[PDB]
RNA sequence: CAUGAACGAGGAAUUCCCAGUAAGUGCGGGUCAUAAGCUUGCGUUGAUUAAGUCCCUGCCCUUUCACACCGCCCGUCGC
């Protein structure tokens, strides 16, 4: 068994100033996201960061029934090594990601394994066979308890939205739950999903 | 305690002064308490003897 | 256990850390002709009257 | 001839029932006064404010903080508003109420304190009746303060409720909840 | 009924650079830390940063039964109002506590309440009475689940650090608690504390 | 006449204070120096806490014939 988070509408891209290349975002690149009239906040490339911190350093990716995915809004997939580590500040993970579209892929500082590396379109494909797949938005207004959708030894898709404003949708999922009737961040909510399975799954 | 082994000291003959002015300090202070309790009794009737015949 | 009177009959000193405790000498109202020493904060003089709530602890004790 | 407080409160049928307290409240036929204002000097010596009547005591706590300073006429006013206010509400003495609010707002065990850079260490000690007395009305005092401040109630009201809630025992007062905390501490590091 | 949160040893302290001010990082002042010997990667806003943004999204707070405070390491204590809105991006996070930490307070933009203060120590003084206090730490051997310590009807407080190494030691805390196996960080103790204080108080 | 800003008791720390004292209030003067972008008198109202130790931080000293009490501080380097 195994858990599968996977993170879409994540404002992931790299733009260049001067002859640089940077992370896109909002605080540090006012002027020219007011150029071209493309919308101011939209690029959130934060929410990604922490949401991470919270998945990554989670007591079950350390036992290891964690596996985490994402879609950009540029319709782009990457993995995740479940021994890569996260960089705490904001910038120095902005340090991985431009060198992650670039270079389509990081191995270890301390080995040839790959710990980043982009997958092919679509991760529909990459799905273990005999897995089920649950979208999660505040909308849903049944609230389902967490600890009774747990399939007990079969892996299980959550899909969590890294965009600011919108709905989830997308076509493979089967079903729409929700967990709270307060509007929660997507930081909380891998928080909250990670929290329920521990106990489920016996790992304390 | 200490009136079971003042009444050694005494016996003995040393330093009787010293220990004499301890024991009449003593005395006067719990003489209401000291007087209430009978397991006190053969005590001070070691005492009395040896104490006025030392001295 | 049950509240306790005492009547204070020798003010010893001033002692805690600071010296801002009082070392006193009190006898109980019962007829027991017992006497210890306590510990007092606050100014305190002769022929006051202290409540104890436990009279077992002793100020002076190892 | 009979001397009642205000000129309608006796001190005959006030009677204290605190044995250590005594000799350290002032209402009795000797120190039985028309008002609250003597203009004598009790701090002149160690002690002698026990001999100070405790109404004029607590008028005399009444006078803070710094914009009440040097207003006695004023407190004397709202102490005896305080004592119509309760002779209403309840129908009994208000002197048996101040005295029964003192008796039970005072604390009967502190703690003394140890105390170092990183932690102060802490032990349990008794309470003279006096620093008793003193500690009772400063409590109560306070606690009128407080409940009076920024709030549509006049400050004469609140002590009336404050001695009544003190005088009752109940726990809705800030005295009896302040000397509960101290005795607690007391207790739990003998 | 409360739980009542303090952040222990936050490191929040202001700089200054050419004409201008800004608070302490470690990645973005790394020159200036190198001066004076003072030790390089202590500057660590962000577990402070990352720690409310858990605390003041979580559904404890959006009930209002939850009050956090913030001791930071030169012995400043902040009062937070349940009302307030955390600056998400780091940033304006950062210009935000050295507002605070120059005016004393901050004043609502659209309301006349006044949002973050800076008050007078020790912490202790402004509990309720007699209230629980506990602080969290992996070194305790015996793992504590969060669910049995919460009280029925009264307010607790609860101790966690933000500092990434050393131990939680402070003077008000009765009973020391580890909550899990693994070192976690403040963010995920943060979020493992409030989730679990809302399914017993019925907050759902 | 009109308008009605911050400010809801003021952090890290720091200074001062024991009786007609702390604090509030008024009324005068300008005296061969100072003072009026202020100083200095005089009256009026008038408290809480405390009256004792060297624990911290310090200071000043000492350790050569009534009755009664008491019964010699230690070390180093020189000459
Ligand atoms: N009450 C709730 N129950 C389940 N998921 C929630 C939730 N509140 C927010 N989320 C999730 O948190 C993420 C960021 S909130 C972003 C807006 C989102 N469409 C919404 O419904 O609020 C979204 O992917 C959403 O699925
Ligand atoms: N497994 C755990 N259980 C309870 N508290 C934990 C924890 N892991 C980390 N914490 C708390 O989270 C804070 C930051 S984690 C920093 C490391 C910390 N010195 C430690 O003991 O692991 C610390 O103050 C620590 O008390
Ligand atoms: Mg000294």
């Amino acid at each position: 068994r195994r858990l599968i988070v996977v993170l879409e509408g994540a404002s992931l891209e790299t733009v260049k100033v001067g002859k640089t290349y940077e992370l896109l975002n909002c605080d540090k690149h006012k002027s020219i996201l007011l150029k071209n009239g493309r919308d101011p906040g939209e690029a959130r490339p934060d929410i990604t960061h922490q949401s991470l911190l919270m998945l990554m350093d989670s007591p079950l990716n350390r036992a290891g029934l964690l596996q985490v995915y994402i879609h950009t809004q540029k319709n782009v997939l990457i993995e995740v090594n479940p021994q890569t580590r996260i960089p705490r500040t904001f910038d120095r993970f902005c340090g991985l990601m431009v060198q992650l579209l670039h270079k389509l892929s990081v191995r270890a500082a301390d080995g040839p394994q790959k710990l980043l590396k982009v997958i092919k379109n679509p991760v529909s494909d990459h799905f273990p066979v005999g897995c089920m797949k649950v979208g999660t938005s505040f909308s849903i207004p049944v609230v389902s308890d967490v600890r009774e959708l747990v399939p007990s030894s079969d892996p299980i898709v959550f899909v969590v939205g890294a965009f600011a404003h919108g709905k989830v949708s997308v076509e493979y999922t089967e079903k729409m739950v929700s967990i709270s009737n307060y509007p929660l961040s997507a930081a909380l909510t891998c928080a909250k999903l990670t929290t329920a399975f521990e106990e489920v799954w016996g790992v304390i | 305690d200490i009136l079971k082994l003042f009444n050694e000291f005494i016996q003995l003959g040393s330093d009787v002064e010293l220990i004499c002015r301890c024991l009449f300090f003593l005395l006067r202070i719990h003489f209401g308490q000291i007087t209430s309790n009978q397991m006190l009794v053969p005590v001070i009737e070691k005492l009395r003897e040896t104490t006025i015949s030392k001295v | 256990q049950p509240i306790k009177l005492a009547r204070v009959t020798k003010v010893l000193g001033r002692t805690g850390s600071q010296g801002q405790c009082t070392q006193v000498r009190v006898e109980f109202m019962d007829d027991t002709s017992r006497s210890i020493i306590r510990n007092v904060k606050g100014p305190v003089r002769e022929g006051d009257v202290l409540t104890l709530l436990e009279s077992e602890r002793e100020a002076r004790r190892l | 001839p009979d001397i009642k407080l205000f000129g309608k409160w006796s001190t005959d049928d006030v009677q204290i029932n605190d044995i250590s307290l005594q000799d350290y409240i002032a209402v009795k036929e000797k120190y039985a006064k028309y008002l609250p204002h003597s203009a004598g000097r009790y701090a002149a010596k160690r002690f002698r404010k026990a001999q100070c009547p405790i109404v004029e005591r607590l008028t005399n706590s009444m006078m803070m903080h710094g914009r009440n300073n040097g207003k006695k006429l004023m407190t004397v006013r709202i102490v005896k508003h305080a004592f119509e206010i309760i002779h209403l509400l309840t129908g009994e003495n208000p002197l048996q109420v101040l005295v029964n609010a003192i008796i039970n707002s005072g604390p009967r065990e502190d703690s003394t304190r140890i105390g170092r850079a990183g932690t102060v260490r802490r032990q349990a000690v008794d309470v003279s009746p006096l620093r008793r007395v003193n500690q009772a009305i400063w409590l109560l005092c306070t606690g009128a303060r407080e409940a009076a401040f920024r709030n549509i109630k006049t400050i004469a009201e609140c002590l009336a409720d404050e001695l009544i809630n003190a005088a009752k025992g109940s726990s809705n007062s800030y005295a009896i909840k302040k000397k509960d905390e101290l005795e607690r501490v007391a207790k739990s590091n003998r």
